[PDB]
């Protein structure tokens, strides 16, 4: 009775925070902080991915208030093709960012010509043109039909409906989760132990104090990821792979599972653009 | 050697010509306002003249 | 609207743009290093025991300047001996006259340097003048462009490396020694030819990598000959305070090179450490001796939180001297990742 | 010994001095009106530096400058449409001065390489070499000026100024003197004088012909950055780190009048004039210029828009534009 009220209303204000915080992270690197340094390209892309991802939200609230999808067909194919646009460039442009930090750690002599700001755009080009490479195969298919004299537009395959439904499923399972995971916790760990045994984090209170900050401000970063994104993937491989029967408690966990994500995709300015110590400094001067 | 010539030095500057302070900032008070009406920056010039206008 | 005088200066301001900015990404891949060091620390044995290259870089671009600066010294060289010869003989003076004119002119190449080469060498007295020539002052190498100039006659001519050592002038303040190690490029500057007043151009550094402030170990004993009062190693110290404590250096790391070790372990048996030290008397072994110096020396950094310095003992070969170099380096390259990164 | 005879003689200078001052310029110029609240605008804005600018001299053409900064490059730019006509590689990237000849032909540079270089800006291939390097001093070379085509003034660290003639590379004259390092020179209008001053707070002026000091200013107290000549010749500004901008005199040969204020307490790089002579302009430490009147020592407007420290300065000959470079790679044209 009161559940599509309450998930309407969780929908409304991760909807509404995520496109406050990736607008004022947009207005805060284009007129107080400039786009100079490659870091600024890589959060003003993830800053783009997350707003555009989380501006779906009202079109698929008002599906589940509704009932049905009164938006025609071109306008859902467009949102189903802008959401696994919009997952890839956000989950790759986190992949970047740690490989570049990394980088920067890892590997000075060679980061000093490879962390250029052209390079850092051809590799963000590449990211949007890939993702763009894997959206475009779903742009072409998904489709409105109808049941139950209820309107829905959920993506429709070719008559092995089952072997390139569960390819898609499994792929994107396989790269936007594993992928991420692997990358990013050997990346930073090999960094946190460089930086363990690096001299400028270690020997004094201050010191440490700054190592296990950046330890700390890491581990929340893929603590975050992993648990925001870490129930929808495994919920949606076991709905592929056994069937469910209807609950609304199924349904109430699908809606916040979805939830988490986009609650990952609402988190990602506040613990990548706002605990930058470089906003810091823009920020405290005004 | 050093102080010698510091002395002959500095007492050459010592016997020149002096006008007075009134009379120097006078004629450059009065050099101020011969070039007045030239001095663009003084009075801004009308934006057709001036060569320094957005393309 | 433009035509074809505006569209080429944009497309040579379009040039200009693209070779400054291959320029400023070469010049953020280099890592600047300040050499300082007292009277005679050691600072020439650490330039000569990293002995890679020093005259590499630009090669092609210093070979296509100095022809005009060639050709200046050898009109400036020849209306001095012409002049030199007053205060059988008259047809060169005509010739002499006539490529003065020529030079005056500009005439590039074509004609008057075959003339110069091949008129003054056919008399004798020339060299007898150039010798009488020597009671003034005048250039140093005259006679040397003119005998080692006179082989080659192309207009662009590329003879040796030699020529752009002997054209430019030799810098007498600050010196450049580039040299390569591990993949890395380090620049190297000695200010020891700046004597007037270091106020004033240590601002035109602010922002190189480190500092490579060499300190003489046995100069604890010594005195300065300057009125017999000041002590080698305390003036080294308030060198070190100065530049420790300075608004421009306040967060580079200054890589401390203790230079005169087998010189100390010399003076160590005859001489008593209470000289530099008064209230210091720990020991006489010089393993506690150069610890005790090298922690009164460390002691200098007044922020200590920030900035970080590597105190390294070097004494004669020691290629882990580089090493020590190139490992401070990378650290302070980490730090500065790690600034861009926005982590640290 | 003859110590107290320089000290009393001295006396007799600064005596004659004082009973030389009878009304100040503030007194001269009480009833004057003032130029009031001026706005200026930057119109061109030179991005193409990648370094810490240091030097900058305008043209007489009014049109194209020089700008010297940090990443060995000596950049000629054009006021008027935005356009690099130049960029010169520079064999010593430590250079604080340039100068660009009245011919328009030449140009220069130095700094800590102890070399004023000079190059032909048109060349018969077309492009910028090196014509004569200038040695012969032992200190960083902090202003040059060319007074004609054949002869540049230099001020080196050595605390001595000295008259070059170009195709000999020797110094024709030398101006020592100065007990301190001298930072800035200003050729007269008339090319027969130029002004100097140094680290030990004076100024000293000298004859390009007979080589001898003439007259000595020691209004400052901490040392002396800029110096500037008014366009008629008969007087001077002088900036320095104090926070103090005084304008001197010539045939009166006191501290005519004091630009000072009581929170602008940063030091001074650079001073210039316009065509009148009514607008002393100065660069400061606190990341933007003042704009002075030279008659009645108040601010007019301030130059903003630079994030760090002026450091160059200059009005062009015709007075329609002030350009202002500082340590950021940038450079601002105002009017
Ligand atoms: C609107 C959506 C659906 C279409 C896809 C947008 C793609 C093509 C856009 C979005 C973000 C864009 C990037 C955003 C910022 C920059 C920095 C700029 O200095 C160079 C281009 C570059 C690197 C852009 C390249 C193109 C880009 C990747
Ligand atoms: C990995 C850890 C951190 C979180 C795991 C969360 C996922 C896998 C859990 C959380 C809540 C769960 C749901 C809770 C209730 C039901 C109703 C039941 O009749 C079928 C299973 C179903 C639909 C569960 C499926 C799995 C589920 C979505
Ligand atoms: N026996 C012995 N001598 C050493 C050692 N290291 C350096 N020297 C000498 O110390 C002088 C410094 O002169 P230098 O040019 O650097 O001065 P400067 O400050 O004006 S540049 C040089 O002649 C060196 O032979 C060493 O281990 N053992
Ligand atoms: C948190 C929102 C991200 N969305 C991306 C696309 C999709 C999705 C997610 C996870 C795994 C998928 O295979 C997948 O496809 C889609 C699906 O089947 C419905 C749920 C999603 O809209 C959701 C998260």
């Amino acid at each position: 009775m009161i559940t599509a009220i309450t998930i309407m209303a969780l929908y409304s204000i991760v909807c509404v925070v995520g496109l406050f915080g990736n607008f004022l992270v947009m207005y805060v690197i284009v007129r107080y902080t400039k786009m100079k340094t490659a870091t600024n390209i890589y959060i003003f892309n993830l800053a783009l991915a997350d707003a555009l991802a989380t501006s779906t939200l009202p079109f698929q609230s008002v599906n589940y208030l509704m009932g049905t999808w009164p938006f025609g067909t071109i306008l859902c194919k467009i949102v189903i093709s802008i959401d696994y646009y919009n997952m890839f460039t956000s989950i790759f442009t986190l992949c970047t960012m740690s490989v570049d930090r990394y980088i920067a750690v890892c590997h000075p002599v060679k980061a000093l010509d490879f962390r250029t700001p052209r390079n850092a755009k051809i590799i963000n080009v590449c990211n949007w043109i890939l993702s763009s490479a894997i959206g475009l195969p779903v742009m072409f298919m998904a489709t409105t039909k109808y049941r139950q004299g209820s309107i829905d537009c959920t993506l429709t395959f070719s008559h092995p409906t089952w072997y390139w439904e569960n390819l898609l499923k499994i792929c994107v399972f396989i790269f936007a989760f594993i992928m991420p995971v692997l990358i990013i916790t050997v990346c930073y760990g090999l960094m946190i132990l460089r930086l363990k045994s690096v001299r400028m984090l270690s020997g004094s209170k201050e010191k440490d104090r700054n190592l296990r900050r950046i330890t700390r401000m890491v581990l929340v970063v893929v603590a975050v990821f992993i648990v925001c994104w870490t129930p929808i993937h495994i919920y949606v491989i076991i709905k592929a792979l056994v069937t469910i029967p209807e609950t609304t408690f199924q349904t109430v966990s699908w809606h916040f599972c979805i939830a988490l994500g986009y609650t990952n995709s609402c988190l990602n300015p506040v613990l990548y653009a706002f605990l930058d110590e470089n906003f810091k400094r823009c920020f405290r001067e005004f | 050697a050093q102080a010698r010539k510091l002395v002959e030095q500095l007492k050459m500057e010592a016997n020149i010509d002096r006008i007075k302070v009134s009379k120097a900032a006078a004629d450059l008070m009065a050099y101020c306002e011969a070039h007045a009406k030239e001095d663009p920056l003084l009075t801004p010039v009308p934006a057709s003249e001036n060569p320094f206008r957005e393309k | 609207t433009l035509s074809a005088e505006d569209k080429a200066a944009v497309e040579r301001s379009k040039m200009i743009d693209r070779n400054l900015r291959e320029d400023g990404e070469k010049a953020a891949r280099e890592v600047k290093l300040l050499l300082l060091g007292a009277g005679e620390s050691g600072k020439s044995t650490i330039v000569k025991q990293m002995k890679i290259i020093h005259e590499a870089g630009y090669s092609e671009e210093e070979c296509k300047q100095y022809k005009a600066v060639v050709y200046s010294n050898t009109i400036q060289s020849i209306i001095a001996i012409i002049r030199a010869m007053g205060r059988s003989a008259r047809a060169d003076d005509a010739r002499q006259l006539f490529v003065l004119a020529g030079a005056a002119e500009e005439g590039f190449m074509t004609a008057e340097l075959a003339g110069v080469i091949k008129r003054l060498w056919k008399d004798s007295g020339v060299q007898a003048c150039f010798n009488r020539s020597r009671e003034y002052q005048l250039n140093d190498s005259a006679a040397y462009y003119l005998n080692d100039l006179d082989r080659i006659a192309q207009p662009n001519y590329i003879p040796t490396q030699q020529d752009v050592l002997r054209t430019r002038v030799k810098t007498t303040g600050i010196v450049e020694t580039h040299f390569t190690f591990k993949d890395l490029h380090f620049k190297m500057f000695d200010v020891g030819g700046q004597r007037s007043e270091r106020k004033k151009w240590i601002h035109c550094f602010e922002g190189v990598t480190a500092i490579i402030f060499c300190v003489a170990l046995s100069d604890y004993d010594l005195v300065l000959a300057e009125d017999e009062e000041m002590n080698r190693m305390h003036e080294s110290m308030k060198l070190f305070d100065s530049i420790c404590n300075n608004k421009w250096f306040t967060d580079t790391s200054i890589i401390l090179f203790l230079n005169k070790k087998d010189l100390f372990e010399e003076k160590i048996k005859k001489s008593p450490l209470t000289i530099c030290y008064p209230e210091y008397a720990g020991s006489n072994t010089y393993e506690e001796a150069a610890a005790y110096i090298q922690c009164q020396f460390e002691d200098l950094n007044k922020r200590k939180d920030t900035k970080e310095i590597y105190t390294h003992f070097t004494c004669a070969t020691d290629t882990k001297n580089v090493q020590f170099v190139f490992d401070a380096v990378t650290d302070v390259i980490i730090k500065n990742n790690l600034k861009d990164c926005g982590l640290f | 010994q003859l110590r107290q005879e320089a000290e009393q003689l001295k006396n007799q200078i600064r005596d004659a001095r004082k009973a030389c001052a009878d009304a100040t310029l503030s007194q001269i110029t009480n009833n004057i009106d003032p130029v009031g609240r001026i706005q200026m605008r930057t119109r061109r804005t030179l991005r193409g530096h990648l370094a810490k600018i240091y030097a900058m001299h305008w043209g007489t053409d009014s049109r194209l400058l020089v700008s010297a900064s940090q990443d060995g490059k000596l950049i000629i730019w054009d006021s008027y449409t935005t356009n690099k006509v130049h960029a010169i590689p520079l064999r010593s990237s430590w250079v604080m001065t340039c100068a660009y000849a009245p011919s328009g032909n030449y140009v220069a540079c130095g700094g800590l390489d102890n070399i004023c270089s000079i190059y032909n800006l048109k060349t018969r291939e077309g492009n910028v070499r090196v014509s004569r390097e200038l040695a012969g001093h032992t200190g960083y070379l902090s202003c040059c000026r060319f007074l004609d085509d054949n002869q540049i003034v230099t001020s080196s660290g050595d605390t001595t100024c000295a008259l070059w003639d170009i195709e000999t590379g020797q110094q024709t004259t030398t101006f020592t003197g100065h007990t301190g390092d001298v930072m800035s020179l200003s050729l007269a209008p008339d090319t027969r004088l130029f002004v100097s001053g140094a680290c030990d707070a004076s100024a000293k002026l000298w004859d390009v012909r007979e080589g001898m000091c003439r007259q000595t200013f020691t209004g400052h107290e901490s040392d002396i950055n800029a110096i500037c000549f008014f366009p008629n010749g008969n007087a001077f500004a002088t900036g320095s780190d104090d926070a103090t901008c005084r304008l001197f005199d010539l045939r009166a040969d006191q501290e005519l009048m004091t630009y000072s204020h009581d929170n602008i307490i940063c030091g001074i790089t650079s001073v210039s004039f316009s065509k009148s002579g009514r607008l002393l302009l100065a660069g400061y430490d606190d990341f933007n210029c003042n704009v002075w009147d030279a008659l009645k020592a108040d601010r007019a407007g301030v130059l903003a828009g630079h994030d760090n420290r002026v450091s160059c300065l200059g009005v062009t000959d015709d007075g329609m534009a002030v350009a202002t470079g500082s340590w950021d790679s940038f450079l601002k044209i105002w009017n």
